[PDB]
């Protein structure tokens, strides 16, 4: 149907757990023969080979370039701009790559169970919220002990804005659901969260029973 | 002393207040006090024949604190009826303590005359007289 | 918690003392035993008199406990009290070492007697006093004067010369009257708590000095003992003496700090507090009116302390009349809606409840206005009167009928928010008050405006509705004087309820409703007129 | 100058044996993979998602053969793509051939002054090269010969030379492809 | 001798398990025969029979007239007024009786056996008392766990009035011998007393093996403190 | 690209504030025209709303239709039977949906805000976590005291199914953020969660400072030998 | 009326506390003859006194005669034989009596109030129950320290038959209610059991405070 | 042989006094009776009722008249049937005649080697004999003459000897019924 070009960027996984980091400057929508030319400004001499030729969804073929000898080396914040070519009329696309500034570090609580889920002795819901992250990009996992837990061990939601005043912001949160034994025994639990904003390119917060010290219980009986 | 909750038949009460202090504002006092009135003289359950006496009182802060009642809050323009806690289901809690202003009965067999007669006695005397 | 007694009980040896301790009228109260103990040096409760007939052997044949549960009280009269008896007993109900009463620290002293040297003189705090002293006959004009021993060395208070102290100015005075009299009398107005003591008279310096010692004592109101509910009502009957029955009069409240805090004066003066619920009703020939306080709550219980002074502010001098109210917090009232949000040409439906044994009664519906002292004009009655200006857009329906009734007001303006209350003619009158606030907003039930039709026409007039009062039963009540009523029997869908009139006449012109009700209870409510033309 | 590799076991692993590898944890690193250098390219076999402060990196391997025998190295990510990398550790097969005939020419009871010389080989196999090892040690032997009659010696012997030793053959085109254990000598020291 | 004519109160029993309980006037002292008329203030169905004469005291005539249906009426309070006219008479005899007021509610008290016949180990005796109630009328009935135990395996004294520390009020005591195996073993023994004040007509109060202690110890959890309190 | 056509249930907000359950039909990629008709098995509301011809990407045409409703046949289990006669099928399709069944009310937990959030001073987070709840759908709304705040204030986030432990279940995160002066002064804030299983179709759970974990307890336990009862 | 004759045998109040036990055969239903002669066979010891005539039944002559000093006989066992006539017939009257044996002490046990009475803080309920003596007669009294207290002070039911397979036995119980102020005082309260089989012929058994409790509590608190 | 009886107050009594006796305790006895000597009969004049062990019984006599004074006896009752007794004591009356004179023919300071006797007289009385007693004494006086003249003689004082001496009438007919106390001589020894 009507051709557009759309140019993506990594995934956060990628990026923070691999040297895939692959863009794509793909089009979507062809009706023509095989006439593109792809040109991107970087002249670093890596490989920009066009990826797997084949179609979309409603019939459109669309042509996707990919970079897989290049992961990205461009912390210098490089442009990256790449331009489409066809044998349509003679108005060539190009492609906007532009580094968002004004990052923001993302803020990682670890929130202890509800105490009425504790009574019941069957699980316990440990919440991880990460709030406070200009990008809206973030990848949350999750460690029991120190054995990162698999993907199904757990769940969250997508990255959502959230009201502040003037600047923006993103937030998301998940639940791991463990068996309340786990929990009163004293195994230590913990949250990752990798967001590009930090340093490390990882945050953790470990949560485990026993966390309240400064509590000041006090137990006295009378006859 | 804002009472947080007065449960009757389980008899505990907990009150908490707030102490402040005027200088470092992040060492606040949060005071919550819980006294419990633990019977002695009691069955297991409120019938006679039962576990002799009960040894063992167990307190759930999460079941002290319920409040199975609906109360009524305006959202934009209009009323509505919402609980207030999760485990209150249909009752069947089992607490220590008898209720100074509840009735408790028991239903005792007796011989009259030529047939049985199925008695209704009174656990808790005062608090059982029809007006 | 919960039982009230006298805080202070106040008497004299060998003279009978009675005790009113109130509790709620629980039905498990009014059976569980009343005590009555008296807590010493080992911390615990030794029951000395109790209404399961256990009467101790020292209060034996001279007290009797008698337990009211209609009152919802219990009286202990003690008869031949002794010094022995001053002490903290405690009231309660069940067993002793729980915490269900109400410390009551009774307090006795020895009268007087033997003393015909000395006379005494007691009156209520600021009224008139009078005191006479004679003279000798040999002093037919020789100076006279009153003696003040305070502590240390006597001082002069008044003498026959016009010296006058400067702590009796202008309310101290010396009377010698005709007819041949030898005798002198002080009178005092508006007497005070600093002029307790002893005083003396003197005749000149000479050797005769006709003295004689005088005492003179204050005695304080004693507190009349009212237990109430919470979200209740209280009233205050004051019926001081026609002598300041053109005084202005005051509503005191005792504080901590033993500062007046007026609730209620009679210049036009009310705390903000108690704004909108209380009354101020006008004197009688004697000066006994009514001050009514409704919309009790936790902290409106205290000492309050009804007098009359010239600015309306207690003072040194002003007749006063204590009180003490105490809110019982465990109240049988339903907590019924204290705020209600009206649309602006929509309508409410206010439940005011009442005493379920008072259902023959009849009931009023009172808009408070304040721009006076405080007033509150019925606006309709049970028994089928409806004010002129509230005529087709007012009434009273008595359908909850199990200790409440419903009040229905449609047509709200932003001139119908406010203050209202419910009446009744029972003895337990709960006052409740009940605010309408004005919302701008669209009335959820649609009017279509007032019409006319033709003489011997059928008319047919819908009115709109929400699908959310779907459920609800819908009705018109054809308003009239007596109350409305709903008109015999009509929706397609889920709104226009409509109203079809066969054949219009003279009496068919009025007001009529249509509004919801979901079974007993009503809401919502709209009003149109019909009139007729040829 | 780089983080060290140890092995929990002894680097001589059997066939169908197991052994677990520690790594020297950096605070700084949020991923640490195990890398087996072939064909002079990295694989990854293990990967550890976690801030090590207390504990240290341990990976396992079970089922020891030729395939996951070679060359072993941690590799950390410090940063979005930062790399930090460290020492190597080698791991051998034993039971692929034939076990050889280990000897000493003293009474395995030599005194601390005393010299004693190992010879290692075999007669019906044609091993190439042959390697010392004592039983006990967690690094690769550093005793190897080139010639059929291989000769270790030891000089001055001490206390520390005490211990049971053995001999594995050694082909050169199977660096890591070692035979079975020859027999056993206790070379006690006193 | 001199004709005596009283109207006895219905027995407790019939009151307190009974739906109906009847009211009886009795009459003595005749001289020759058994000719009396017997009327009754009410009249709502009062289906009375004269019934057959008796022997009296050294020999005389004796009848006795019972009105059923005096259970509602009783519980309301009308005034009951037996009227005798026997033939031999001028002025007929006149008796009349009302429910009682001032009435007390009775404390029951259980009693464990005492140590020094748990130490022979054979047969233990426990106590009941019913104390301070102002009509005398009083029933006592003993529980084995929840089954009644047979009338004549207990012991049951008559309701007699206490010393007067205030209005006057009657005890009744009664003690039952049980096995002392059956004690041990952990069975729960029963008394219930009924009367007239009594809230629902009955009480009762039970005893166990370790009521009355010992060195007996209990534990308390308190789960979670710092809990959420809502 | 093809013609589908797919049901939808009422929208929850308007189906809990209020009564209208409100219906939606769509049928998606309109061959060349939009010729389509639509009826409904209850066709009481014979004025149904026939959506304009939208456009949609890629040179896509839907028809989405909107039955006006109340919650009365919703809450009762009706039958819908929305269908569509394009001109480019020879057979007309039909679509079903109503009320859904086997449903768990959700476990509404308010938690207070994090430890080092408080030290801070500046604002502080509150969460009202519902989770069980079977059928997707959820109403979160916030009350300050007595007062509801605007939607404007807090965010809240969609309800994505939860890792099967057993039966299939959702759960919905939705954090509030305060001024810290309000939470250190004592005010209460309440998360109203309203849910289809509940038994009133609504619940809510009130935390103020007093309500979340205390700095110290001071625990009496008392003992009573004569009677139970503790007045 | 009918005529009978009975003979009682002497009280245990008197023959235990009093000087001079009596001994009482009773005539009733003769109506007249005041002229009744009552003599016994053991004429010996101390002589027989006559008794007037009393009203029994409105209409029977009751004459009971009655012979002080009957203690030591009674002690020794020896058995007493009653002696009457009448004029309706040509034959006499003749009772007999005598001190039965297989006589049982009682077990006397003075049981502690209960502990629903001690909280009201009122009179405290002391229970005093003997059980197990052959012989109906038994005296029961009360003493609180040292010293007895006057008999309307207290209440003393009537001896039963206590319902058993083996033997028969007779119980009593009594109770006294002290002022809670000397029953926490630390007053020693004594029930004292006065019989016949008894070598003693009277066990008492006292009671108070602070005889024969410990209650250990655990608690965890997470 | 048989159980004591003792007196907490002086025998000597006036009109309208009182005074404890004590009896002994007897572990078996559960009776303790206070009779009366009159004509050789019993009439009960105190019982106390309990097996005494810890505790001698006392007997407290108010309003001390004519009648009461006499003989006392303490009596037992152990067992069914056995009657036991005690001691028999005397409390008298005093206080009816004129009160007599007393006098010392010494000076009242004897050493505790001289010889002191007290005449007991008087003029106007016909007193029978005459008593002299002691402060102190818990019994009976043992001094007591015939003759008007009535002499006491002390012999060998010692500090045991020195009180305060009295004189009372006696009259045959009347030997529990005594006059007023005469002149108290305090005759101290040093
Ligand atoms: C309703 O119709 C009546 C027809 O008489 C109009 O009359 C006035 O109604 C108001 C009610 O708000 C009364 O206060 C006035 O007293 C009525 N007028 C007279 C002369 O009595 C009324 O205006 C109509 N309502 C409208 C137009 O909203
Ligand atoms: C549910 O959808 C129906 C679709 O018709 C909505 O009904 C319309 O509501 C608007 C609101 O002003 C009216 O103007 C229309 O006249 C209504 N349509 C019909 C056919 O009457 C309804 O409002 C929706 N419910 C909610 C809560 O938004
Ligand atoms: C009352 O009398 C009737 C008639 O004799 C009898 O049937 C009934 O059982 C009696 N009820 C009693 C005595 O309670
Ligand atoms: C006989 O009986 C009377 C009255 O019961 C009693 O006073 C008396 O002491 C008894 N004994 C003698 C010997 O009179």
């Amino acid at each position: 149907c009507h051709p557009r070009l759309s140019l993506h960027r990594p995934a956060l996984e990628d990026l923070l757990l691999g040297s895939e980091a692959n863009l794509t400057c793909t089009l979507t929508g062809l009706r023509d023969a095989s006439g593109v030319t792809f040109t991107w400004t970087p002249s670093s001499g890596k490989s920009a080979v066009q990826g797997p030729p084949e179609r979309d969804l409603c019939g459109c073929y669309s042509v996707s370039s990919v970079l897989p000898g290049c992961a990205e080396p461009w912390n210098h914040g490089k442009t990256f701009t790449c331009t489409a070519a066809y044998p349509e009329s003679k108005t060539p696309l190009t492609a906007t790559l532009s580094k968002s500034g004004n990052t923001f570090r993302p803020e990682v609580h670890l929130l202890p169970p509800p105490s009425e889920e504790l009574a019941l002795n069957e699980l316990v819901t440990l919440t991880c919220l990460a709030r406070g992250f200009s990008p809206k990009d973030v990848l949350v996992r999750w460690l029991q002990g120190s054995q990162e837990l698999p993907r199904e061990k757990y769940l969250t939601w997508a990255s959502r804005q959230e009201p502040s005043q003037g600047t923006t912001t993103f937030a998301v949160t998940s639940i791991l659901r463990v068996a309340a034994e786990d929990w009163k025994k004293g195994d230590t639990f913990s949250c990752m969260v990798g967001h590009e904003a930090l340093p490390l390119a990882f945050t953790q917060k470990t949560i485990d029973r026993l966390a309240g010290k400064p509590t000041h219980v006090n137990v006295s009986v009378v006859m | 002393r804002i009472v947080l909750v007065d449960n009757k038949c389980k008899c505990a009460r907990i009150t908490s207040r707030i102490i402040r202090s005027s200088e470092d504002p992040n060492e606040d006092i949060v005071e919550r006090n819980i006294r419990i009135i633990v019977p002695l003289n009691n069955r297991e359950n409120i019938s006679d024949p039962t576990s002799p006496l009960r040894t063992r009182f167990v307190y759930h802060l999460s079941d002290l604190c319920k409040k199975c009642d609906p109360t009524e809050v305006e959202l934009d323009n209009q009323i509505v009826t919402a609980t207030q806690s999760n485990i209150c289901d249909e009752a069947t809690e089992t607490c220590y303590t008898y209720d100074r202003n509840k009735c408790y009965t028991a239903v005792v067999p007796l011989v009259y005359g030529g047939e049985t007669k199925m008695v209704e006695t009174a656990l808790t005397p005062d608090a059982c007289y029809p007006d | 918690s919960p039982i009230f007694g006298p805080e202070e009980v106040n008497s004299v040896e060998g003279n009978s003392v009675s005790i009113t301790c109130y509790y709620p009228p629980t039905s498990v109260n009014r059976h569980t035993r009343k005590y009555w103990c008296r807590q010493g040096a080992r911390g615990g409760c030794i029951t000395l008199i109790s209404s399961e007939g256990y009467v101790s052997s020292k209060y034996a044949g001279r007290a009797n406990l008698t337990n009211f549960p209609e009152n919802g009280t219990f009286v202990v009269n003690i008869a031949q009290l002794s010094q022995d008896d001053s002490g903290r007993y405690k009231c309660g109900l069940g067993i002793n070492s729980r915490g269900l009463s109400f410390d009551v620290s009774l307090e006795v002293s020895q009268g007087p007697g033997l003393l015909n040297d000395t006379k005494v003189y007691t009156v209520d705090l600021g009224r008139t006093v009078t005191i006479n002293c004679p003279f000798k006959t040999e002093n037919a004009q020789k100076r006279k004067s009153l003696y003040k021993q305070i502590g240390l060395y006597p001082v002069l208070v008044i003498d026959s010369s016009g010296y006058v102290n400067p702590n009796y100015t202008g309310r101290i005075r010396l009377d010698i009257q005709g007819t041949g009299q030898l005798l002198f009398s002080v009178v005092i107005n508006q007497l005070r708590l600093s002029d307790a003591g002893q005083y003396l008279c003197q005749a000149g310096d000479d050797s005769n000095s006709n003295k004689k010692n005088a005492d003179l004592q204050v005695l304080k109101p004693e507190p009349e003992l009212v237990y109430e509910d919470l979200r209740g009502s209280v009233t205050f009957h004051c019926a001081l003496g026609p002598e300041v029955a053109n005084v202005a009069k005051f509503l005191c409240r005792q504080s901590s700090g033993e500062n007046c805090d007026v609730v209620v004066n009679t210049l036009g003066k009310r705390a903000p507090a108690f704004e909108g619920r209380i009354l101020l009703n006008p004197q009688d020939k004697d000066g006994s009116f009514s001050v009514v306080i409704t919309g009790l709550r936790k902290e409106d219980a205290g000492r309050y302390l009804c007098g009359a002074h010239s600015d309306g502010q207690l003072q040194e001098g002003s007749p006063i009349q204590a009180w003490q109210l105490f809110v019982n917090e465990e109240s049988t009232i339903p907590r019924s809606p204290t705020v209600v949000k009206g649309v602006a040409g929509g309508s409410v439906a206010v439940l005011c409840p009442y005493n379920r044994k008072e259902s023959k009664s009849i009931k009023y519906w009172c808009l408070w206005e304040g721009a006076q002292n405080g007033r509150c004009p019925l606006l309709v009655d049970s028994e089928g009167w409806v004010k002129a200006q509230y005529e087709g857009r007012l009434s009273l329906l008595e359908e909850p009928g199990n200790g409440t009734f419903t009040v229905i007001l449609n047509q709200l303006t932003s001139r119908d928010a406010g203050f209202y209350w419910c009446l009744t003619n029972g003895d337990t009158l709960w006052r409740t008050t009940v605010e309408i606030k004005i919302i701008e907003g669209e009335p959820n039930l649609k009017v279509p405006g007032n019409v006319t039709a033709v003489l011997g026409e059928t008319l047919k007039v819908p009115c709109h509705f929400p699908c959310k009062f779907s459920s609800y039963e819908k009705y018109w009540c054809k308003w009239n004087n007596t109350g409305c009523q709903a008109l015999p029997s009509c929706d397609e869908n889920s709104r226009l309820v409509s109203l079809t009139l066969n054949l219009v006449t003279r009496a068919d012109e009025g007001w009529y409703w249509c509004g919801v009700k979901q079974g007993h209870f009503y809401g919502e409510t709209a009003a149109v007129y019909v009139a007729v033309e040829e | 100058p780089m983080p060290f590799i140890s092995a929990k076991s002894s680097p001589v692993i059997p066939l169908d044996g197991s052994v677990k590898i520690q790594c020297q944890a950096i605070r700084e690193a949020y991923l640490t993979q195990l890398m087996i250098i072939k064909n002079s390219t990295y694989r990854e076999i293990g990967r550890r998602l976690k801030f090590w402060n207390e504990t240290d990196p341990e990976f396992v391997i079970d089922h020891m053969d030729a395939n996951k025998a070679g060359r072993y190295q941690c590799q950390y990510r410090i940063g979005h793509y930062r790399f930090r990398y460290s020492d190597t550790l080698e791991l051998v097969v034993t039971g692929l051939y034939g076990k050889p005939f280990l000897s000493a020419d003293r009474g395995l009871v030599l005194m601390p002054g005393e010299n004693i010389s190992l010879t290692c080989s075999s007669a019906h196999i044609p091993f190439d090269r042959f390697s010392l090892a004592k039983e006990g040690e967690l690094s690769l032997p550093q005793h190897q010969s080139g010639e059929h009659p291989a000769n270790f010696s030891l000089g001055p012997v001490d206390l520390n030379v005490s211990g049971i030793y053995r001999c594995y053959g050694w082909y050169n085109r199977s660096p890591y492809l070692w035979s079975f254990p020859s027999n056993a000598l206790e070379l006690v020291v006193t």
